[PDB]
């Protein structure tokens, strides 16, 4: 539920950095394909 | 004026336990005096009194206690503390971390025997860092330039070419040049080749006349690693502040610093602190990095360069912690760019020069230099949003904006901070490299650099 | 650190007993 | 937190002594008499030669008054009037004002949120500073103003809403606040002033005449180097013959100046 | 391009390596040249020990300073052969020093069976009675340990003062 | 006297013939004399930790007890004085020394002998007269600025036996005798009181009056009480000189006292140049601000105890001139410095841990140092009233506020100032976030402004609220696009880029808004508001009529309101008096009342 | 009322017997005298941390957060001295308060003192960020000896129900704002968009109340009906249904 | 003990060792062989060694290096792909993932129980990687040659009509340096370029 329980130890903190960065990518990459598709969709809307 | 009383020399070994030989029945130790054993073959060993009570005196010996024997060795006391035996003819010169020549020179006619350890220099008499030293290297010197008496590190990682970087900025690092600079080199926890590659590379390419280099191999006693910092800053402090030398201390790798602190703390028994380094690793690390600045009255400086080696990748260790909090910034060394193939790997992104507004500019280099660099940032930093935007819209959806910014990262990383080992490139031939890649863009997008500084330096 | 802590006061009172027994 | 009992009785032994020592200076005489008498109780354990020690068991046995909070308010009405009687020392205040201006303060809530408090820091505040402040133009203005303040204060104390003393505090520690180079400004201030007031001769008898003469030539002088004519300036020189600074000297300048603007 | 930028950097290769040769040839001719002063020094000690009268005014001071240091209750003195009249002279007039500046007893014996190599400069060694502690306060030893330590005023006299030096700090 | 060193083992010296000592007390190590704190006792030896560099200390050097623990010399000579943590006088060390380097075991006094100050007795004073702790004695004219009133410390009580008359003394020249059960004191200028130790007060009074720093941002939305205790997120890309900058050249304090816990060298020294450089205006001269303030400068190098003691050093002496009847502010430019000062000194006492490493105590030490702000009615009789404002900066690692130290001042101090690197990027100076930063001090100041700014807390409350309305607006913005919002909305978020354009911002470079008194920055807001209210008045009246009025009708029809509204920053009260701003202000007041008078 | 004191700047190992001198005065006005005593702790956070720095110094073993071993037992000794005894008129009730630290409902202080005390009432940054006081959340709270508390005698009989019901719709409430904040108000149910209406006045009315305002268990039940009004009869899945048809349409 | 070299003991040895073979989890499951990672891993004898490559093989320090670059590339454009799905890759980037294939699968990777693969001397080696990265330059150069052409060569139009090439590229570990002379295998490995360059020459 509220967290991914990995056991503790510095590999598993390594490897929630490691999925922090994949996922704030994910996010960043994700978010900039939603501000395209949004200019695009406002385009169409005013053509 | 000098100690004129004559050394005792102690049979009386009470015992031995790791790196120790604990003396009994001494008078009058000092705690830190140096030691001068010989084991039962005659071989002379060397060692430091970490510890005193009463009659004992717990000697942390320098080689390990391999031959030592409580019936026969003997232990000369030599009544003082560690000294450099410091002078000006250090420079165009390679030590072992002890302070012991290795170039085949002879010993050290020493000016003074400054203790290791110094003293604090005083908050009143530190003076505000005010003009730039020239590493050679675009990637620091365009981006992230150093003020002279800044300290900043370059954070690396294992497998990372910082030891070439530290090299490439011994060999290329001087004054402006708008005659009394040198480095000091002091290289920790050094495996055997690297240290060839750093005597080598010094003496073939050109450099030694400037450094003093001091070689602590990895496999050298852990304690001469404890002292080879503080040996090596009394002598950028005596070149400094008593030579009026603008001094470069580079500090090869305080990771293997941090390993020795470990060492020696769990040989006296303390307790591991955080992360089991020592609770006191932030007053050390201060006690090395602090031996920088300018001063008051005196025209001389040390700067201070300690690359670090992050375990795990990871700036959030307690070794570039501690590091981040004592310094003026950092410098990032990449596995991205290195895999990329670019050198030097410095990622000019997370790097950060805290007094490079007060190192540059009109008449400390060129007056364009502060805008020149935070339009090379905002470009570097756009074109990598950029190829992050093409990885989703695909190279047609992209605008001619858009497409500039792309453009000028990829020549930004193959011109800018791809430079070679052996490029030395001046501040001036940097920013005229910063100009021919900002270029590249209409001038109205070069929207951080005022219309003055681009009517001045746009016109090619 | 509290095991270690605890392992060096006990090798502080094994060294506080010799130094009794040798008296 | 709070105070020791050793503490807490030094304190009380401290303001009673304190007290006696405000009230022989606020009344060498015992001219106050009504003021006098609501001190009594404390004024008896210092008129009498006690020793510090005899004093300090009679707080602890509750023979001396001891309640600190009592004692601070007591004690704070006769400072802030001993600091108002000698605030205004070249100017001993009417007795019937002392006693008057002693009740409106024991009436009052709390003395420190009291406007008396802020009118009587911004006497100190003028005061202080003349005492140790150098000759020139601003210093001689602010000892002017500065004695017609002690003046209209020992005529009508701090509790009224005397129009006069309300205009010296805001003209006095505007000059004061004026920074030094303004000389054209502080000679505008000054110059506002004399003009004014109600009074012709608003400083005649208030202050020394060396002082008044010095007033005097200070305005005569920053008047003299605007006149193009020396035939005006030595009409306007004829004016130091003067010696009391008066409107009429004033307006005679400012006359003798607008002579020269018309005269080019 | 590139190989003619580095022209400059060339000459300053080339003129390092005849200079890297020049100023270690120049640092060890400096140390050889202190190195005989102490050879010099060492012979001129052992000239002032057949000076019975210095050499006895020394051992009087040496015996004195052993003890001094090694403030144990019984000191063995060990000495070359030929120097034993000297050093029991030295330890005789040394004993009553010792206890009137230490206010407590000693005994202080001379080594008969096992005396220093006989080619030493002269001096004495000094020894506790369980002979695990000893001071080494022969004209050598300290030869040794006062050079070393004068090392910055023996340079500043022969070879000068380094004129680099504005500050002394 | 003295004992003997038995033992060293790094910073940690064991001493024999301690038998008199005292836990805390402050010794003398070794022949150099290296200062160090008596940790533990055991019988007739103590254990030290040696503060200084132990290298070459010896078994058998003397150990000095000095009869005190670690302590402040307080006296004439303090101000303009800069000094280490442990109260040792670096301005003298180097001047008497002529070295770059804080030598090992300098016993350098911190109130420089030898020097005399002209004293005034206290006029009343007479042999036989009874005095109290807290009483002054006399007063110093040290400097034009700042009178020192000397005062008996606050344990010593008595009989005056005997008073200097007026005249030049140093330090150490007896100037008071008073007796006590039959004991004399001899009392110096200086004054020595523990670091650790409180001084003692009448009361502990509520804070009320605002220390104005004349910075529109903070005296009106934020404002902190003298006797405050408040917090800066101290990091690089905030501008934290921006406050330290405006509350030296223009707060209302008497006295400023800074604490270095350890900042880095270069920064250190950034500090102690450019102080002496800052001036600010007195009594119409223009006078350095190093006349009224102390510097307790330590580098990241100085030892432990030097970092961990700077804050209590730096408060001894602001309570000092508290008791003074001076409003003292200070700042401690990092206290996470101090924080890592005191985690290494609890690591080389072995102690445990608590969270992040740093010491279960650490909540304790920070909430008994921010006790010692406050308002008081001060010891001994003249009835005067004193106070103490604490700015300890904080430095979250990432700008994590969670971490234990910035957590811990989060939850003491009820003040925090988020100045945020995102509005200095921005250059919008004073960089102080609005959203992230509060203040708790409201209800008591309510009281100051109700008697003298009675338009003020609806000004302050409708300013919040537009603030806090146009960050909701903005989402909306993002959503549907700036054109689809409401009339009302439309014209919060216009008056809302209004405060944030020019009132929130504030050009401290220049001489209109180097300081920003209350008198302007209330009347600023007074016309913001006013704009705001009958703007959002007419768009809600005309709401279904054929002539509906908006945000463009208002700029077309009235424009030049907005623009005299972002002019009224430019006014400088150097030039023009507070009166002539407030009558322009009150100008475009009635020339806003006429403009919208004109539409509805 | 009595009042027992320890300033942030007295000395800390007086805050270990602190609460015990109060409990101690009020074991004699509640047994001795037979009174009603209210106990009110303030920042049993900071009595945690003397207990904290006392085992550091002494260097007792540590549980979480460096927090001694046997912290449940002196806490205990504490929190257990509550409550009602035969024969005596008298009772102790007490209300600790305690700030969490770094919000951390897992935390020892706040943990320890959960598994000993009946219930507990919470406070919360997402009610007073929002303006709303006072900010209880009632959702982690509860209150063990509530449901003997209620029902006939003591309160109006549809109150252990009404409780219940208002849990589930304000949970409910706060699990479709989570899904709103992902997949927006077009996925969610005409259902789950009461929910989020009834949150907000919930919210509104239930919890917010001014600081001299006294509402009585039966107007807060009254407002309690007045919103779960706001969802059809058959939605209330925690009412018995003759609870419903003598209260509902009320 | 994790197979995380963040351990004291790879920690200590990675601050001394010039050389690290990261051997990979997600490698070694997947079956690829022998389960180094190119990204993790380093030599710093590279330095030393190219005065040895700059005489014996003087061709490999350039293939050594567009070699890594392809792989890191690849860790870039597997990364999108997994975010966004490969729709978006210019034809460039379809080729150097496709050549980034090759190298992984047919050059990277090695069987260590088969004859094929049991040694492979260096000539075959660096002939090997000379071939693939042959490939990726002409294969983008075809691409970029014929951007803004009234005709364009792609990704697909190379998967077709290098077909053959591609299954040869795959096929050059078979070749055995116990039956086949290095003369013969390097003979082969030329006949490949020219082939290449011939196939290419039909799209061009």
């Amino acid at each position: 539920k509220d967290r991914i329980e990995i056991f503790p130890s510095r590999m598993a903190q390594t490897i929630m950095k490691a999925r922090l960065k994949g996922a704030q990518t994910g996010r960043n990459l994700l978010k900039k394909k939603s501000d395209a598709l949004t200019l695009r969709f406002r385009q169409i809307l005013k053509k | 004026n000098y100690l004129s009383q004559p050394r005792l020399t102690y049979k009386t070994v009470s015992g031995v336990n790791g790196p120790l030989v604990i003396l009994d029945h001494v008078k009058f130790p000092r705690y830190a005096e140096i030691v001068h054993l010989t084991l039962p073959d005659g071989t002379k060993r060397s060692g430091q009194v970490l510890e005193v009570s009463g009659s004992k005196a717990v000697v942390q010996v320098f080689e390990g206690t391999s031959g030592i024997d409580a019936k026969k060795t003997s232990c000369e006391f030599t009544g003082d503390i560690l000294r450099t035996p410091v002078s000006e003819d250090m420079l165009g010169r390679v030590f072992n971390g002890s302070g012991k020549p290795i170039d085949r020179g002879p010993v050290v006619l020493a000016e003074d025997f400054l203790d290791i350890m110094g003293q604090p220099i005083n908050p009143q008499c530190r003076i505000y860092p005010e003009e730039m030293i020239q590493t050679g290297i675009s990637a620091i010197d365009g981006m992230n330039s150093i003020a002279r008496g800044q300290k900043i590190p370059i954070f690396s990682a294992a497998g990372l070419p910082h030891n070439e970087i530290a090299a490439q900025i011994c060999r290329q690092a001087g004054l402006v040049k708008k005659e009394n600079f040198a480095i000091v080199f002091a290289a920790m926890g050094v495996n055997m080749e690297t240290a060839r590659f750093f005597k080598s590379d010094f003496e073939e390419n050109g450099s030694m006349d400037n450094v003093c280099l001091f070689l602590n191999l990895a496999n050298d006693p852990t304690i001469e690693r404890i002292i080879t910092p503080r040996l090596a800053l009394t002598t950028a402090e005596f070149l400094a502040y008593q030579c009026e030398k603008h001094v470069l201390v580079i500090l090869t790798d305080m990771s293997s610093y941090a390993e020795a602190l470990r060492e020696v703390s769990a040989a006296r028994e303390e307790v591991p602190g955080r992360r089991g380094f020592p609770g006191y690793m932030y007053t050390d690390l201060a006690t090395i990095y602090e031996r920088a600045g300018r001063v008051e009255g005196r025209n001389g400086s040390i700067t201070q360069i300690p690359i670090l080696t992050m375990p795990n990748d990871d700036i959030t260790h307690p070794i570039p912690d501690l590091t981040g909090y004592i310094t003026e910034g950092q410098i990032y060394v990449d596995r991205q760019l290195h895999n990329r193939q670019i050198y030097p790997p410095i990622n000019v992104l997370p790097s950060l020069s805290r007094l490079m507004k007060s190192a540059i500019g009109e008449g400390m280099t060129r007056k364009d230099h502060a805008d020149v660099s935070n339009q090379l940032y905002a470009c570097y930093a756009i074109g990598k949003d950029v190829q992050a935007m093409k990885a989703v819209v695909g190279e047609e959806a992209l605008t001619s904006d858009d497409l500039l910014y792309l453009e000028f990262l990829q020549k930004f990383e193959k011109n800018f901070i791809t430079q070679g080992p052996y490029e030395n490139r001046t501040v001036y031939e940097t920013l005229d490299i910063g100009w021919q890649l900002l270029r590249i863009f209409p001038k109205e997008m070069l929207k951080r650099i005022p219309q003055s500084t681009l009517s001045e330096f746009y016109p090619r | 650190f509290y095991r270690l802590k605890k392992i060096q006061e006990k090798k502080k009172i094994i060294k506080e007993k010799s130094e009794k027994d040798l008296e | 937190g709070g105070l020791t009992s050793e503490q807490y009785h030094s304190q009380v032994v401290g303001k009673i002594g304190y007290i006696a020592r405000c009230m022989q200076t606020i009344d060498p005489e015992n001219n106050l008499k009504k003021i006098r008498e609501d001190y009594q109780d404390v004024l008896i354990w210092a008129e009498k030669n006690y020793r510090f020690e005899e004093i300090l068991e009679a707080s602890k046995s509750g023979k001396c008054p001891n309640d600190l909070d009592a004692l601070s308010r007591r004690s704070l009405i006769l400072q802030e009037l001993l600091r108002l009687v000698s605030s205004i020392s070249p100017f001993k205040m009417k007795l019937d004002l002392i006693e008057s201006q002693y009740e409106k303060m024991k009436q009052h809530v709390n003395l420190w949120k009291s406007d008396y408090h802020v009118k009587l820091n911004q006497l100190n505040q003028l005061t202080d500073y003349l005492k140790n402040a150098a000759p020139t133009p601003k210093n001689n203005f602010l000892r002017a103003m500065t004695s017609v303040l002690q003046m209209q204060i020992a005529q009508y104390g701090i509790t009224e809403d005397n129009e006069g003393i309300n205009q010296l505090f805001k003209l006095g520690l505007h000059l004061l606040a004026m920074a030094n180079e303004k000389i054209d400004e502080q000679y505008h201030l000054f110059k506002g002033y004399v003009k004014d007031q109600p009074e012709e001769s608003p400083f005649e008898g208030i202050l020394p005449a060396e002082d008044q003469k010095i007033l005097v030539k200070t305005m005569i002088d920053y008047a003299m180097p605007k006149l193009s004519s020396k035939v005006l300036q030595d009409k306007l020189s004829a004016l130091s013959s003067s010696d009391v600074l008066t409107k009429t000297l004033l307006d005679s300048i400012d006359r003798i100046v607008k002579e020269n603007e018309k005269l080019n | 391009e590139k190989k003619e930028k580095q022209i400059e950097q060339q000459k300053k290769i080339q003129m390092s390596n005849l200079m890297n040769q020049a100023r270690l040839k120049v640092l060890r001719a400096r140390d050889d040249l202190i190195t005989d002063l102490l050879n010099e020094a060492k012979q001129r000690l052992s000239k002032v020990v057949k000076d019975t009268t210095r050499y006895q005014v020394l051992l009087d001071g040496l015996v004195l300073q052993g003890l001094y240091q090694l403030l144990e209750p019984r000191m063995i003195v060990r000495c070359r052969k030929q120097d034993f009249p000297l050093v029991k002279a030295a330890v005789q007039k040394a004993i009553p020093m010792y206890k009137i500046a230490t206010k407590k007893d000693v005994d202080v014996q001379i080594d008969l069976e096992a005396y220093l190599p006989e080619d030493i400069a002269g001096g004495v060694e000094i020894y506790n009675g369980d002979r695990k502690i000893k001071v080494s306060n022969t004209l050598e030893s300290r030869l040794d340990l006062i050079a070393q330590q004068m090392m910055p005023e023996v340079r500043g006299a022969l070879f000068g003062a380094n004129a680099n030096r504005k500050f002394l700090d | 006297t003295f004992g003997y060193v038995h033992g060293v083992s790094g910073p940690v010296v064991t001493a024999c013939d301690m038998a008199g000592a005292a836990m805390y007390e402050l010794v003398r190590v070794g022949h150099s004399e290296l200062v160090g704190e008596i940790i533990r006792l055991e019988g007739d030896m103590a254990t030290i930790q040696v503060y200084e560099e132990t290298s070459g200390v010896s078994v058998g050097d003397p150990v000095l007890r000095t009869g005190k623990p670690l302590s402040v010399e307080l006296g004439p000579g303090i101000m303009g004085a800069i000094f280490d943590g442990i109260q040792r006088p670096l301005s003298d060390i180097s001047s008497q020394t002529q070295s770059i380097y804080i030598p090992r075991g300098v016993n350098v006094s911190a109130l420089s002998r030898d020097i005399k100050w002209e004293f005034i007795p206290s006029k009343n004073l007479r042999v036989g007269s009874h005095i109290t702790g807290g009483d002054i004695y006399g007063i110093v004219n040290e400097n034009s600025l700042i009178k020192h009133k000397i005062m008996l410390p606050p344990r010593s009580r008595g009989s005056v036996t005997y008073i200097a008359p007026p005249g030049n003394y140093d330090a150490s020249d007896v100037v008071l005798e008073l007796e006590f059960e039959g004991v004399k004191e001899k009392l110096s200028m200086v004054q020595v009181w523990p670091v650790r130790q409180v001084r003692p007060v009448t009361e502990k009074l509520p804070a009320n009056h605002p220390l104005l720093t004349g910075q529109r941002v903070l005296d009106a939305l934020f404002p902190c009480v003298q006797g405050g205790t408040t917090a800066i997120p101290g990091a690089f890309g905030c501008g934290k000189t921006v406050i330290s900058q405006s509350l030296s050249k223009y707060s209302n304090s008497d006295v400023i006292i800074y604490v270095g816990c350890g900042e880095r060298g270069n920064e250190m020294s950034e500090v102690l140049r450019d102080f002496p450089e800052l001036t600010m205006e007195v009594d119409g001269k223009v006078e350095s601000i190093m006349k009224r303030t102390a510097l307790v400068a330590n580098t990241s190098n100085m030892p432990v105890a030097a970092r961990e003691a700077s804050i209590y050093t730096g408060i001894t002496l602001s309570e000092y001139f508290r008791d003074m009847g001076y409003h003292v502010s200070m700042m401690a430019d990092s206290t996470s410095r101090w924080a890592e000062a005191l985690r290494e000194i609890s690591g080389r006492l072995a102690e445990m841990p608590a969270d992040s490493g740093y010491p279960a105590y650490l909540g304790a030490r920070l909430a008994s140092f921010y006790e010692r702000a406050g308002r008081v009615k001060c010891l001994g009789n003249p009835e005067r009233e004193g106070s103490v404002s604490i700015v300890g900066a904080v430095s979250p690692p990432g700008g994590d506020f969670s971490d234990p130290v910035t957590s811990a001042t989060l939850g003491i101090v009820q003040v925090f100032w988020g100045l945020d690197k995102k509005l200095a990027q921005r250059k919008h100076f004073p960089s102080v976030n609005w959203l992230i930063s509060y203040s708790k001090y409201m209800r008591a100041l309510d009281e100051y402004y109700d008697k003298h700014f009675t338009e003020f807390v609806p000004l302050r409350t409708k300013a919040k609220e537009i603030l806090q309305e146009e960050e909701d607006l903005a989402e909306i913005v993002q959503l549907v696009g700036k054109a689809s919002l409401a009339e009302t909305d439309k014209i919060t978020l216009e008056v809302a880029k209004l405060i944030k354009d020019d009132f929130l911002q504030q050009n401290g470079y220049t001489p209109y808004d180097r300081f920003c008194p209350f008198y302007k920055t209330v009347g600023m807001l007074s016309n913001m508001i006013s704009f705001y209210d009958m703007a959002r008045r007419a768009v809600e009246t005309t709401a279904q009529s054929d002539n509906k009025i908006t945000w463009s009708i208002i700029r077309e029809h009235m424009g030049e309101i907005l623009y005299k509204l972002s002019s009224m920053k430019f006014k400088d009260p150097v030039k023009d008096g507070e009166a002539k701003i407030k009558a322009d202000y009150a100008q475009l007041l009635e020339d806003m009342q006429n403009a919208f008078r004109s539409l509805e």
